[PDB]
């Protein structure tokens, strides 16, 4: 049963998953062996290899090879444009962020040992190329890569906005992946800076800090408005404690100033 | 004004040649006045019958094309509707159906002096039947198996001519005749049909991919230029079609239903066949039997089910202690001991089968069917058909599958599977393992054109009379999903469950029953106990002995059997009346269809009743166009069941009322316009899959009435004959005259050929099917002779014991 | 259709019921051999 657990955890099904999660985490410590799950993930580690958890993490739950490891971008789904095939992969995106936040951030396994060896990982690449190109604008972004020609037209107000609820969990969720890596593993900063935080992520986040709504966060909702100045805040005090604190630093300087502050509240009749 | 002008005039021109043709002296009794109107209206001089009906049919052709150059001429609505596009189709499949009619009767006589007049003809057929399907046409749809077999005999004129025109065409026109499209994709001809399958694979993949499957298990592409090339084009379809083997594995699952003792008994019917006919050949021996062993003899199989892995694991030792390890032994075997080893296994099979209730347990794919992310969805077959544009969008898919599964109790223990849809509902299915359900796919859509037909007339639409049809699905040679009729029982069960517990225990138990009597008679009547005893009865009693004997064990039987089984599920005198009606009603049009197409094995089993509305539904069409009365061993000679129940039901009325009507009308409606039906009859009877050797194992896997296997060793097997029948019956001949035919055809040679034709024929003293003429009879004197033939207690006193003329 | 018993691989008096105890294993969720006896009055349908 926890083979099976472990198994379906990266499956895109988002509360079939937390639950898998809950009860792997609650099944484990009283196995006959009652240890720790890292001493179990260690010890099932040893017999095959760590590409077993890692297509676990990426390949899909429901289909083994379905997941992100089988299509790390946007740019292998040979229909045509699609909300559903694109909330799909973003499912699938977002199910493997959780895992790995979720396993590296509870120690259960080391930060370098399943992101920075040489077996076939797809988390890298996906993260970069959302930030890249679908964290900053609309659903046109993600229409721009279903077949470019003969682009679609206008969309419905509820298909804008579960897009725009999707993406917006994503971001969240790679926020969060990041302070796990930053406030867990101190020397994990090498292996983010290849294509994860060099100027994406620092612009997607100065842009969250400053104008949520152009990223496309509903202010009129509390669940979530409350929620992300936390996760804001937890990833700033993440980066300001890394070597990373001067591009920071700068991308937020040229972002906001006093003289912004100034010519802003200097008229206010 | 002036294209229905020349419509008109050309159509009178064709039916004063018609009728002159039908009846060369009937001009003589015409007045000299307008014999001498019609010969000048002929345009000959030469006074000869041939010369006028020659001129007559070329004034009809100018007119006709005249009509149709009218019709291609400023008529070209960018809104192509039913109203503009009439006309144009209308001359159209004129012209169409006047070539066609003419080379068909050109194609009969050997004789053909018509030669330079029926030159332009093919491709006139074929571009004016393309030209009106592209304006979406029913009447052009229902005939393109014409063009098909029209460009086989004339290629040189009609194949590059066709190919041209029909990439024109809308792709979902053809999904009605695709098994005839991809059927001929390894012959010369594959090229004028190529665009058109091509379009609907890529279109509509799940409409081809059964009948691809199909006809990819006969291909002989031969060596030549064209044939790499068509194989080239065939080996694209199918990796086009495999997407990604999802039909592959359902068809896979679908096939771990059937029962393996059957599949090994099917195996070694057909290798017992190939070990007799030629000198044993080692190739085809070994293909069988690693076919064979592929599914019953390796425990490593890709979707392997308990079912199955008990049978492979209690049978797959013997398969190496017989047989040669791959077929070493079975090659040198002979035929003898190979009986004796076979009837070996059959027995120790079948003393254990149990086939499960579970589907966990005999099939792991169904059982664990989920809907995978970003995979290829499984839709529920037989959902495409040729009428319109499809919507596939609309199509229900498969959602999952019940776990419940039903096992019928007959011969051939076919199983009943639930799929449950995406729409949340669900959807029953037979599965029947190791069968070929492509003649029954064909006999619906016989029946399909015959509603199509009593739709449009008036007698038939006012009445409401359409047959009962289902949807038959083959997947491929050995499997096939048949829709499953919810809350319908056969007509047999329904008549035992009426009788009480002493009436059932005397109809089954007591030795004075009929079944029992009967066969009883047989044996006192020719003193054998074997299917001789009806060779020797027929040569033996006479008329009268057998029909106080049928009469007197009628009377042994419960009267109102079906009227106290109607009046036990009605409550109120509404719903009796209204149940009977709808069942009378029911009977009549399903015995008159069933006399058309010629299906003979109508028994009891093969009649179901819908226990909600009482119609009658017909199933299992084994045998058609004759085949029960010509290739049977005891021929049955009824053309349909009319038997003492189905009079009885309907008293104190008698059987010129209501059934008599509905046969009456559904007949004119049958005969008002056969050409539709007469063509779709004649694409049916020459299908390449319709020959003697699939009759033979279609008989061995049920071994009901037929003699054997190696009883029959001439072929006998005539194609033409079936249709020159059916169009003598859609002509008006006699029936018993049509009986007499087949039986001559069939048993010749038979000491009890003349006793066959004088029971079928009747005498001119008490039925009245002798005292008419042979031809040219009316419908309701047709329908006079039917009801004569199938209550004749003559034909009933001789008819095979499991066909039950007694009740 | 009906569930159908699953096919094996291979190979104290009437008008009893059991009693109501109060022995729970489990915890209730907050917000030992078997006694039995016969059937009462509103047990049964009338
Ligand atoms: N389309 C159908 N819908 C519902 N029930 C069906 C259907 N076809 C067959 N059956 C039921 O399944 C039984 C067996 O099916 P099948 O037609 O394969 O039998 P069979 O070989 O013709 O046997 P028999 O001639 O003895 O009736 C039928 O007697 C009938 O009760
Ligand atoms: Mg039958």
């Amino acid at each position: 049963l926890v083979k099976w657990l472990l198994a379906h955890c990266g499956r895109p099904q988002t509360e079939c998953r937390h639950k898998s999660i809950e009860l792997f985490y609650k099944f484990v410590p009283l196995l006959p062996g009652n240890r720790s799950p890292n001493l179990w993930l260690k010890d099932v580690l040893k017999e095959e290899g760590v590409s077993f958890l890692i297509n676990t993490f990426e390949g899909g739950g429901c289909g083994q090879p379905s997941g992100i490891l089988a299509q790390p971008t946007l740019l292998y789904l040979r229909g045509p444009f699609s909300l559903q095939a694109t909330l799909c992969w973003l499912d699938l995106l977002l199910a493997a962020l959780e895992c790995y936040n979720t396993f590296i951030g509870e120690r259960t396994v080391g930060a370098l040992q399943v992101l920075g060896t040489e077996a076939q990982s797809s988390l890298l690449k996906a993260v970069a190329f959302f930030l890249e190109s679908i964290a900053m604008h609309d659903i046109i972004a993600a229409e721009k890569c279903f077949g470019t020609g003969a682009a679609g037209n206008r969309t419905s107000p509820q298909e804008g906005e579960r897009y725009n609820y999707s993406k917006c969990t994503v971001v969240v969720r790679i926020m969060e992946f990041t302070t796990t890596l930053l406030n867990t593993s101190p020397e994990g900063w090498k292996l983010l800076k290849k294509d994860l935080c060099n100027t994406h992520l620092m612009r997607v986040l100065v842009q969250t800090l400053c104008e949520p709504a152009s990223i496309g966060f509903n202010i009129g909702d509390v669940q979530v408005m409350a929620h992300l100045p936390d996760v804001c805040v937890n990833l700033m005090k993440a980066l300001k404690m890394s070597p990373y604190k001067d591009i920071l630093e700068t991308h937020l300087r040229e972002k906001i100033t006093a003289q912004s502050i100034e010519e802003l509240c200097a008229v206010n009749l | 004004a002036f294209r229905d002008q020349n419509i008109l005039l050309g159509t009178t021109y064709r039916i004063i040649a018609n009728a002159l043709s039908s009846e060369p002296a009937c001009l003589a009794e015409i007045e000299e006045d307008k014999a001498r109107r019609i010969l000048e209206l002929s345009g000959s001089s030469s006074e000869d019958s041939e010369k006028v009906i020659a001129g007559l049919y070329q004034r009809a052709f100018q007119h006709l094309s005249e009509a149709v150059q009218a019709a291609e001429e400023e008529a070209q609505p960018p809104s192509w509707s039913c109203g503009p596009a009439a006309g144009v189709i209308d001359a159209y499949m004129t012209l169409a159906d006047f070539c066609d009619q003419q080379l068909r009767k050109e194609e009969e006589n050997a004789s053909v002096i018509d030669s330079a007049e029926l030159q332009a003809y093919p491709a006139l057929v074929v571009e004016k039947m393309l030209k009106a399907l592209k304006l979406n046409s029913n009447e052009a749809r229902l005939k393109f198996p014409r063009l098909l077999q029209i460009i086989e005999r004339y290629p040189e004129e009609t194949l590059s001519l066709m190919t041209k025109e029909i990439s024109s065409v809308p792709c979902w026109q053809f999904i009605s005749w695709i098994s005839h499209m991809v059927a001929l994709l390894d012959k010369d001809q594959a090229v004028a049909v190529q665009h058109s399958v091509e379009e609907i694979t890529d279109n509509y993949p799940q409409a081809i991919v059964y009948p691809f499957i199909i006809s990819s298990e006969s291909y002989s592409f031969k060596d030549t230029s064209t044939g790499h090339k068509n194989k080239e084009f065939v080996a694209r379809i199918k990796s086009k079609l495999d997407q990604g083997g999802v039909i592959q594995d359902f068809i896979n699952a679908l096939d771990q239903l059937s029962n393996p003792e059957l599949l090994f008994k099917d195996w070694s019917n057909d290798v017992r066949a190939e070990l007799a006919k030629t000198p044993v050949n080692k190739k085809n021996i070994e293909k069988m039997y690693e076919r064979m062993y592929a599914a019953l003899g390796d425990p490593k199989a890709p979707g392997l089910g308990a079912f199955r892995r008990k049978f492979i694991q209690t049978f797959g030792k013997e398969f190496d202690k017989h047989f040669g390890k791959g077929g070493s032994k079975l090659l040198r075997m002979k035929l003898s001991d190979f009986n004796d080893i076979t009837n070996m296994l059959l027995l120790k099979m079948n003393k254990d089968s149990k086939p499960p209730g579970n589907l966990k347990e005999c099939s792991p794919w169904m059982s664990d069917f989920k809907v995978e992310f970003l995979r290829n969805e499984l839709e529920i077959p037989g959902q495409y058909d040729g009428r319109g544009k499809p919507l596939p969008e609309y199509h229900v898919r498969i959602a999952g599958f019940d776990e419940r599964v039903t096992v019928m109790a007959s011969l051939r223990r076919p199983k009943r599977i639930i799929i449950r849809g995406h729409d949340e509902r669900e959807h029953p299915f037979l599965v029947k393992g190791g069968e070929d359900l492509r003649q029954d796919q064909r006999v619906e859509q016989l029946f399909q054109v015959m509603n199509g037909i009593l739709a449009q007339d008036s007698a038939c639409s006012q009445r409401a009379l359409q047959l009962r049809t289902y949807s038959v699905v083959p997947m491929t040679s050995r499997l096939g999903l048949i829709e499953w009729l919810e809350n319908t029982v056969t007509l047999k069960d329904l008549l035992l469950n009426t009788m009480s517990q002493e009436e059932k225990a005397a109809y089954l138990s007591d030795p004075r029953a009929p079944p029992c009597e009967y066969k009883d008679w047989l044996t006192k009547m020719s003193g054998k106990h074997d299917v001789g005893a009806y060779m020797l009865m027929y040569k033996g009693a006479n008329r009268t002995e057998t029909v106080t004997s049928f009469r007197k064990r009628e009377s042994k039987v419960p009267a109102d059997l079906l009227k106290r089984a109607f009046v036990r599920m009605s409550t109120s005198p509404e719903a009796f009346l209204a149940l009977r009606s709808h069942f009378a009603s029911s009977h009549a049009l399903i015995c008159i269809s069933h006399w058309i197409l010629g299906i003979g094995d109508r028994h009891l089993n093969n009649f179901m009743v819908a226990m909600e509305t009482g119609g009658v539904i017909g199933i299992d069409f084994g045998h058609a166009f004759g085949s029960a009365t010509q290739f049977l061993p005891v021929p049955e000679l009824m053309p349909f069941r009319l038997t003492r129940q189905f009079i009885n039901l309907m008293l104190p009325m008698k059987e010129t009322g209501l059934m008599y009507s509905i046969m009456v009308h559904a007949l004119r409606a049958f005969r008002s316009d056969p050409g539709l039906l007469t063509n779709t009859m004649d694409v049916f009877v020459k299908e390449p899959s319709f020959d003697w050797k699939n009759f033979e194992q279609k008989m061995l896997k049920k071994g009901g009435s037929w003699i054997q296997e190696i009883n029959v060793a001439e072929k006998n097997w005539y194609p033409r004959q079936k249709i020159c029948y059916a169009k003598r019956k859609l002509a008006g001949a006699n029936p018993a005259v049509i009986t007499c035919d087949e039986l001559l055809l069939g048993h010749e040679k038979a000491p009890a050929f003349r006793d066959y034709v004088a029971v079928a024929r009747g005498s001119k003293d008490h039925n009245i099917r002798a005292q008419e003429p042979e031809s040219g009879l009316s419908e309701e004197t047709q329908v006079k002779c039917l009801m004569d033939q199938a209550t004749d207690p003559n034909i009933l006193g001789r008819t095979w014991e499991g066909w039950e003329p007694w009740m | 259709p009906m569930f159908v018993e699953t096919q094996a691989s291979q190979g104290p008096v009437a008008g009893q019921i059991r009693a109501t105890q109060q022995q729970h294993d489990f915890t209730l969720t907050q917000t030992q051999v078997v006694l039995y006896r016969s059937y009462r009055h509103g047990d049964l349908p009338d």
